[PDB]
């Protein structure tokens, strides 16, 4: 049902790959664990921070 | 925008699991799906658009 935003599912979750990080737990749950993960305490490295801003085509595109 | 053999769009197949292998996963399995959580929480209070190119950019990190 239409609750959610457009998500892209094409057909398969991890084609020959993964859906996301199918790895064993590191430290921890990640949940309620420490807040601020968005901005309020931005980590030094977890993500792809490429850009600011404009995702290419308005979301995917190079 | 792509149409060949193993396009780049196979990868980007996987925005459907990127956020709801969290919010309706969390609360049937164990975390083990993603070890990181920056990557869906992008979308609150940092880079609502950043978060549809990790997919492809960066998968796992």
């Amino acid at each position: 049902g239409s609750k959610r935003w457009n998500s892209c599912k094409q057909n398969k979750q991890g084609a020959n790959s993964r859906p996301v990080n199918q790895t064993p737990p590191p430290e921890g749950e990640k949940l309620h664990s420490d807040s601020g993960i968005s901005v309020d305490s931005q980590s030094l490295h977890d993500q792809q921070p490429h850009t600011q801003t404009a995702s290419g085509q308005a979301l995917k595109g190079d | 925008g792509s149409a060949e053999q193993e396009p780049t769009a196979e990868q980007l197949a996987q925005i459907a699991a990127e956020n709801e292998e969290d919010e309706h996963s969390v609360n049937y399995k164990p975390p083990a799906q993603k070890d990181i959580q920056e990557i869906q929480e992008l979308d609150k209070d940092d880079e609502s658009l950043r978060k549809y190119k990790e997919a492809l950019l960066g998968r796992v990190a």
